[PDB]
């Protein structure tokens, strides 16, 4: 359940790949595939996002969301080695999910489940584990009080 | 994974960093009361239970905080290898079997109290791999406790 | 005994050695074996810890706690009052084994034929000053 | 204006200037420090993330959510409607603060200039930059 | 299916690979790990060997046996009657757990992901000819 | 066939085989080396472009028009109108060529062979999926 | 000296520089647009020759494009061997043999296109090597043309 | 001491050795029968117990010898890492509980049979270290039996 | 205020930071060109130790000479008394000069300037360092 | 006589041991022995320094003094490479002990002999030669027009 230092390096490097710090279109087909779970496995859930044309994933309105938090994901990933800012930051984040009305802890286990989908099909030789044990240590941190 | 090979060598190195060679061997007391401090905030503990009921200027709680310090630096420098430790843990863990007024609750807000100092000393402090081994330290010391 | 400046040559060949040292556990282990190399009597005193096979977890933790309390009283011996505190608390824990007074004078020979070895420079006097001086605290 | 050429250029120096890890607190710093020099009438606006201690983990992570955003943007730079959306919310994200006019300016300096040390001057293109740079804030700011 | 010849071939890339490989233990877990990757409704079908954590010492010991299986096998490719026999050992051995045709097609995908990064050359075809084979006789 | 996601994958391994390569020359000849190796019957369907010397100016000429357009193929995996399009231009550009569907599964072969040597990570699937879809796209 | 081993070196590295690892296999359509756009105004060209006839968002163009870009990649990436360039030259050559309309006068227009757009994208372009170089592919591809 | 760290790696390495570059994936079999005929005479056990009663040219056996000296292979060439040793012993020892003819002090013979034949086949053997550790692997097949 | 934790992580930091040999001078001219830059007005209290040729031996020696009191501040800082009596012969050795009042708040800012730029600010504990740095200035200045 | 540089290295190492930049207690500790002796052998001496608390050495006002000698001697040392100035420093350093009533170029020599017994019980292996034809190269021009 310990995210370790073998684990973040681990995580930063699978997430490493899979990514493009240059285009968006990436970062997009990921989130959405995300969701696509998410939602899949939990129809009632895409309501929180009414806020965002989550009824057409294939629009600017939503596709603008996807890469919020993709970014937002990414952002903490590459602090995981600098914890006490990740502290911040996922309190951070934290604050913004509070400031939702809906979105419960229990929420997160879909987006972690739906991410476990969807990661071992954008980065190569994917370490579950390490993504499972760290993806957890930020996850909690934003649906922690909420 | 619970504090592992990296995390434990971390430890060790801000640890050996907050004890580094400048500040080890001159006041580990200045440190070892900021712990203590910090430790009766937050266990609540009476201070009034340690040799010289605290009283940061008496001469035995000061031998008894040097006490307290130098075990946290012998487990914490066995991180790194797990059979010893937890033999060195064990020891610990007897000898605090042998004293009414110590819970696990507390061994455990004694070892945090560490990793916050630390913190404080050494802004770098990986206060996640820390609290990751001094949860493993304070488990072995307040076992069954 | 040891005085405010032999003193100084010990604590910093202290860390000069143990601190410098690789891995405390074989430099405390092998401290240890020096003291059974010199007084052979002394090994079956350690009966308790596991001295039947010193690569032992169980001795390890022990040469450990040693060269970790040699070290907590090095660091303090500037500190009258508080190292003369801890060397009565130790001083009591062997209270219960039987020592002699060639039991210390042994250990003594073992901690500096180690400590030399792993300097460039070693004041012999001052070392026996102090480790007298903390020898004599944990006895009488 | 930050012509699709531009944005081509804007979007490769800015990965290669957007560090890794901590890395990317190399450059944080680097934008925030001068921001704050040139304007120190601007840290004020940061009393909650605690602009005053730049290094201390409130500011930092906000440092870093900073270059987040700031990242969405360039990666979002050839697409121009979700970038507007992206430029929206930052907006109503700034809506509240008291931020001065001449704040932007500002930044987009200090950013332009931090990049501009980080890849190199290696013939930095200031009119690719500051071209989009503009685009972005404009957004933003209003 | 798999003939001489593509026995041959095989053969000698199996060695190269696995034989040559580091610490089996990591190349066995690694194997398992891509496994799951491309099937991951198979992870849970090994909630026996503790899959819970792929590091432990329970579930490498058991990603060892099939690589070891794995081993024992392509040895035994040129005797017909001997791997016969041994394939019907394992078919059975997997008798209880309800596997489908997609485990194994999954298995062959993972087999065949790990090997060819470990050579300088691989045989597409020669392998999954074999691993066919091998396949059918540890299920029908 | 080749989804969103299988592009990823190969896109990027493709770029860290192809693109981290030495001399594509190299490359692109070592992959038409397999082809043949794989199904002579087709080393002689390539008489044209010199292929009685894989080593000649003429064949690599060729080997890099193909792991070119291979390439300007992959980073057009996205963009479905364009690559459609593409894929039809080449298509026609086989028209000429007798080639039965054992070619093009042969094709699939060689780069499938030759591709996962260069990685320390390479999907299986995800490739065949894409090659797939390239492949159709250059016959029907 | 006309183009050589280092000039060579130099544009395939600041080629290979504008096609990174982070921009190549993204928006070669981007770059090839560009080309095409600075090719129309030098050349004078018809835009209205090439499939779609330019219409920077034609699927036909594009991929159109996209071959061009491709063509230009994989004669660059061989200029340091001498022998095989030729070859893949001469080939490019025969396709545009057999298209009325290219003129030996074009081609390098097309050519330089490429190198001032480069340029453009990559400050750092010596554009010095590239027209040396390009000037070398401009000759094999409009060769009699 | 018992088994350690060098005697497994010797014994791995001659182990491997045996099983080198040349001889390994050909006749484990030849070894393998070498291997239980050496058990039979040992442990006296009746070769009427395993698949095909011994039958140095029964199918069945065959591939019975072939799943034994894996096993063993299994074992060996994982002596340098214990915790996960125990764990392939362990399961050995389940198999082996579930048979009715498996005395610990047989397993033993089994286990020496490997040794003296790997001595035999390579007469480097470090005939020490092996019987060290091919004991340990013998504890961990036998344990209970 | 300046905590005996910070004066820990004030005692060490500065360890780090006080370079040895020349290399102190690394240091001290990193304080001074910050100083005379943001008060350039204060160069002309050094126009004996040539406060004008920064690189001189005049006032390499003098700014050298700075470093070694500041030196013994940090090094006495748990030691209250003897501090006292350090800071009272520095402040005499400051009561002639027509030092301007806002001249060690420059100073100070320049210093714990020096030392971050110097240990890196790898989570420079600011507030430690101004806490400690001003229970110093305060007994020379005053 | 002459202060080498094999002999600035070596001295600067010997008082790069038995030195804390971290703590004053140690410089202390060298100082009070220093001058133990130095009053030990010339009772005389003592008076100078009255206006420190010299008759209690274990006191503030006196350690004090102690702190501001031993950082003067270090400061000194560290310049031993960077002669220009070095003269600087011992020019200055010379001035204010001639604003010193007293205080004569002799008293150098006990305070020379002085140094010259405590250093040997705080710095391990001293080389005193090369500290003696170092620590001559300082005072000298401290007592200088002393
Ligand atoms: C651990 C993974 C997650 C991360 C890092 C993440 C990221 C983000 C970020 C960066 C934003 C935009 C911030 C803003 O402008 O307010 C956001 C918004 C939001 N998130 Fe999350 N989030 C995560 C998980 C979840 C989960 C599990 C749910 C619930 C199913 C959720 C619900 C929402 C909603 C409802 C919004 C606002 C939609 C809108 O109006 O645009 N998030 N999140
Ligand atoms: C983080 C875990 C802890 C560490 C590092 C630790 C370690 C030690 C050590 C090394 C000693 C000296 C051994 C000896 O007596 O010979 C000691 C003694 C003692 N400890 Fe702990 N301890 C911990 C937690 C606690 C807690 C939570 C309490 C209870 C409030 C406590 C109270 C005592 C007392 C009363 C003694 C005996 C003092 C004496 O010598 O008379 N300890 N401990
Ligand atoms: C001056 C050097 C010495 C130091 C610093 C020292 C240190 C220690 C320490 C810290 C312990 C463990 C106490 C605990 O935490 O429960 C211990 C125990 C012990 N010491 Fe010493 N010791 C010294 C001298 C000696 C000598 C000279 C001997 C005999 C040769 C000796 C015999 C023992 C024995 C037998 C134990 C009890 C361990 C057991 O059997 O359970 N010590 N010592
Ligand atoms: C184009 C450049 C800029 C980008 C990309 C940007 C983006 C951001 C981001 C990502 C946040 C955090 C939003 C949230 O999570 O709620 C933020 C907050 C903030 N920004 Fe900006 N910003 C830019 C320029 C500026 C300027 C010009 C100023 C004024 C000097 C400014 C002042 C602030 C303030 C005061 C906050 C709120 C601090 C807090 O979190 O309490 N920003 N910005
Ligand atoms: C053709 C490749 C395969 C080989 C050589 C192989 C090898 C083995 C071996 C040797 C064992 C341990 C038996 C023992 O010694 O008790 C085993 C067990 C097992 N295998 Fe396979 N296997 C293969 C295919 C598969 C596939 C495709 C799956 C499913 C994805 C599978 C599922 C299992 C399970 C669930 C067990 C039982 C372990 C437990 O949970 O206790 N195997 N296999
Ligand atoms: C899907 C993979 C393939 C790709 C991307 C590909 C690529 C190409 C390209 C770019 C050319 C040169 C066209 C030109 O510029 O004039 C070419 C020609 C040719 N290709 Fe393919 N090709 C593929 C499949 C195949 C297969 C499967 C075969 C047969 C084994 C084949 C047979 C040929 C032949 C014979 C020529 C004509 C060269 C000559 O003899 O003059 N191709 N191909
Ligand atoms: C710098 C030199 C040039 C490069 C890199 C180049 C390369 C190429 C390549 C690789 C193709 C695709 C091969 C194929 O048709 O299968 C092509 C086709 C073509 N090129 Fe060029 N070319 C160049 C200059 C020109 C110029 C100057 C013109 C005339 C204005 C031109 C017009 C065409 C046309 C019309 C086609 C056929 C389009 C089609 O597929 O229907 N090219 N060229
Ligand atoms: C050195 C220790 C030994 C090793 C390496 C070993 C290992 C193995 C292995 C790996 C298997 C195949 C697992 C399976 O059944 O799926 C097996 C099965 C078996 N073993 Fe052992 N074994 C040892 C000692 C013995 C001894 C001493 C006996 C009794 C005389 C014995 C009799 C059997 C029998 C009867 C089977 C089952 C055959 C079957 O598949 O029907 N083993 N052993
Ligand atoms: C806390 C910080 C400071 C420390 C540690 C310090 C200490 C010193 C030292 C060691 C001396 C030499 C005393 C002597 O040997 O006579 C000195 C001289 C001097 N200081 Fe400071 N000082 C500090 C800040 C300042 C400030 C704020 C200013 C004004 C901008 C200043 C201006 C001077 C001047 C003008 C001299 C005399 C120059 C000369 O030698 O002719 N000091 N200081
Ligand atoms: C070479 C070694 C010496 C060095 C580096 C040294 C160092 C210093 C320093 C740095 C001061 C404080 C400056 C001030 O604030 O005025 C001082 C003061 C003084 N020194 Fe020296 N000194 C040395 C030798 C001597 C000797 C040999 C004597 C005479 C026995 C002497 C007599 C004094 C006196 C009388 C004071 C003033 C006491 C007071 O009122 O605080 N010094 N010296």
């Amino acid at each position: 359940s310990c995210c370790s230092s073998e684990d973040r390096a681990n995580v930063m490097h699978n997430w490493d790949a899979a990514w493009s710090a240059a285009y968006s279109d990436r970062r997009v087909a990921l989130a959405q595939a995300v969701f696509a779970s998410l939602f899949s496995r939990d129809a009632a859930a895409q309501g929180l996002f009414s806020g965002v044309s989550a009824d057409n994933p294939d629009s600017a309105d939503f596709r603008a969301h996807c890469v919020r938090v993709v970014n937002g994901l990414d952002v903490a990933i590459n602090m995981l080695n600098d914890p006490a800012v990740l502290n911040e930051q996922l309190a951070h984040l934290s604050a913004q999910h509070q400031a939702r009305a809906g979105v419960a802890a229990a929420h997160f286990d879909v987006m972690a489940e739906a991410f476990a989908e969807v990661m071992p099909q954008v980065s190569s030789c994917f370490s579950s584990d390490s993504w499972n044990r760290c993806f957890a240590r930020i996850a909690n941190g934003i649906s922690a009080g909420l | 994974e619970c504090c592992s090979r990296g995390d434990a060598e971390v430890v060790i190195s801000e640890w050996d960093q907050v004890f580094n060679a400048a500040m080890a061997g001159s006041s580990e007391s200045a440190v070892g009361v900021a712990i203590f401090d910090a430790f009766f905030a937050s266990s609540g503990v009476s201070p009034s239970m340690f040799p010289g009921g605290g009283d940061s200027n008496n001469p035995e709680f000061l031998a008894q905080v040097s006490r307290v310090v130098s075990g946290a630096d012998i487990a914490i420098n066995s991180l790194t290898n797990r059979a010893t430790c937890d033999s060195l843990l064990s020891h610990l863990n007897a000898q605090h079997r042998a004293i009414s007024g110590v819970t696990g609750a507390a061994v455990t807000h004694l070892s945090q109290a560490i990793s916050s100092v630390v913190a404080q000393v050494l802004p770098s402090a990986h206060i996640d791999a820390w609290e990751y081994c001094m949860a493993y330290i304070a488990a072995g010391i307040g076992a069954g406790l | 005994v040891c005085n405010r400046l032999e003193q100084i040559l010990v604590k910093t060949q202290w860390a000069q050695s143990y601190g410098e040292a690789e891995n405390r556990a074989a430099f405390s282990r092998d401290l240890f074996s020096e003291l059974f190399n010199i007084q052979g009597s002394s090994r079956a005193l350690f009966s308790g810890v596991g001295v039947d096979d010193m690569n032992s977890a169980a001795f390890t933790a022990h040469c450990l706690r040693v060269t970790g309390a040699l070290n907590r009283l090095i660091s303090q011996l500037d500190q009258q009052a508080t190292i003369n505190a801890d060397l009565a608390h130790l001083a009591g824990q062997h209270a219960s084994r039987n020592l002699d007074a060639s039991n210390f004078a042994a250990m003594g020979q073992a901690v500096m034929s180690v400590v030399p070895t792993h300097l460039d420079c070693f004041n012999q006097h001052a070392w026996g000053e102090c480790y007298e001086r903390i020898a004599s605290g944990i006895s009488g | 204006d930050c012509t699709s050429l531009n944005r081509l250029l804007v979007k490769r120096q800015w990965a290669e200037a957007y560090g890794e890890g901590t890395n990317r607190e190399l450059l944080g710093n680097r934008i925030w420090e001068d921001l704050f020099a040139n304007m120190p009438d601007a840290r004020g606006l940061f009393s909650r993330v605690n602009g005053n201690d730049i290094d201390s983990s409130e500011f930092q992570a906000h440092s870093l959510r900073v270059l987040g955003g700031l990242d969405m943007c360039v990666a979002s730079l050839d697409d121009v409607p979700v970038l507007n959306a992206l430029l929206a919310r930052l907006n109503s994200q700034h809506d509240s603060r008291g931020i001065p006019a001449a704040g932007y300016p500002a930044f987009v300096a200090s950013a332009i200039s931090a990049v501009r040390a980080t890849v190199g001057a290696r013939s930095f293109d200031n009119d690719a930059w500051n071209s989009c740079m503009n685009q972005i804030v404009s957004g933003i700011s209003g």
